[PDB]
């Protein structure tokens, strides 16, 4: 479910 | 609202060889997130369209930083880790004939116009508001942003440029070459995992990961 | 020169379902080249630079013409031949996923703009010279021919449409997704011949004679 | 050697 992308985008 | 001062700051703030370009490519997915925040009202998008729109646009957008990174550069390309691969290298490590057409459709078609930072941004912003993303929420906000993005892009053209009328029209006519280029470029990566003598760290893994095409 | 006036006169002059298509399509490659032999200067360009924009852009000028034909179909596309194919038949063929992206991409976004054949004629013309394509004697002549069609279709659209300041810059965004279509369309042309269960004509076929990419 | 383009190109 695309981790990274998503932990990354979601973050300040 | 579109300015072309929002994109140049983005730009201006993230500013065997195929194991290099990996280890390079792996490492400026990080720096492609942090740039896509900057582009103005992609971080308002819902969450799930912004990961859309950079699966779906991550190696055309690192090949035109890297092309324009290197107009300076004769016969390479200089990687985000502050390595050059030169074109005999490239062709070394069996993948000269596409490492020589983004030498000669993009690099040396940036240097000949002389392709400016905030035009490089433009593009690239255009490229990332790609409507035709398979999966978006609102494909016509998408394709809304894009239109912002050119009519700004034009406006900036026009101003700068006055002398060239046809400048606007160029820039965007090398949208074809990057997107075949990043086609070819994603081929040979697949190819690099299944075979399975080329490290592939885990971003750029994340990227292989499906939906495909 | 480059005047639009020429370019719609050669629109108008030229104005298994998978073995269908493919035999459309080698029925439309002798049209193609009566079709380029009418857009201006293209005629005068040597022999051999003649032979390299027709093999390199033959699918993709056949793709734009077919799915500007099809924009009054629904969910189809008409052929050359006066057949119909609708996206089921394409989709109970095997080939669903790229029908759909034509369909998509291309025919409902010329329907949507409501794109003319003048409109469509110049952006033929700018695939047509592609100065990219690899072997010609001269690239500058091929680029200087596309600047002129580009121009030339720019003060179309800003006369014909000036309430759409963004239209010209529309037309052109469509060429990505037009070559990543060609591609892809290349790719199942190639797999048909390999596998060998699906009659490929003449002149189709020497379309496939090397060289490729 | 493209025998089918060259033919239909060079003719009228
Ligand atoms: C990553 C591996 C598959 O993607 C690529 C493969 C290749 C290339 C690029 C990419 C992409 C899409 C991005 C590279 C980004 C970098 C290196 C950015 C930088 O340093 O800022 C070039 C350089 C054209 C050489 C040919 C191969 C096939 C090896
Ligand atoms: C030809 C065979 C490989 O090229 C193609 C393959 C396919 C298609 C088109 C082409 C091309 C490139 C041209 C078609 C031209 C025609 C049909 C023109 C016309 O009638 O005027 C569509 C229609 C998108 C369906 C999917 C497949 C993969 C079957």
């Amino acid at each position: 479910k695309h981790k990274i992308l998503h932990r990354l985008l979601q973050d300040s | 609202d579109m300015p072309v001062e929002r994109i140049l700051e983005a730009e201006l703030a993230v500013e065997d060889p195929v194991t290099n370009i990996c280890q390079a490519a792996d490492k400026q997915l990080f720096t492609l997130v942090e740039w896509a925040k900057r582009i103005p009202h992609f971080s308002e998008l819902p969450l799930d369209d912004q990961v859309i729109l950079l699966r779906a646009g991550w190696n055309e957008l690192l090949i035109a930083s890297f092309s324009h990174r290197s107009i300076a550069v004769k016969d390479g390309i200089l990687l985000a880790t502050g390595l050059h691969v030169h074109r005999n290298s490239a062709h070394s490590a069996g993948v000269g004939a596409i490492f020589d057409r983004v030498l000669t459709e993009l690099v040396s078609k940036m240097r000949d116009m002389q392709m400016d930072k905030t035009e490089l941004g433009c593009l690239r912003a255009i490229v990332l508001f790609n409507p035709d993303s398979k999966g978006l929420s609102n494909p016509a906000e998408v394709e809304a942003l894009r239109e912002k993005v050119y009519a700004s892009l034009e406006a900036y053209c026009k101003h700068k440029y006055p002398e060239q009328p046809g400048r606007f029209a160029k820039l965007l006519l090398r949208l074809p070459a990057l997107r075949s280029i990043g086609l070819k470029c994603l081929e040979h990566l697949f190819f690099f995992k299944l075979i399975g003598d080329t490290p592939i760290d885990t971003f750029l893994m994340e990227m292989l990961e499906a939906p495909h095409q």
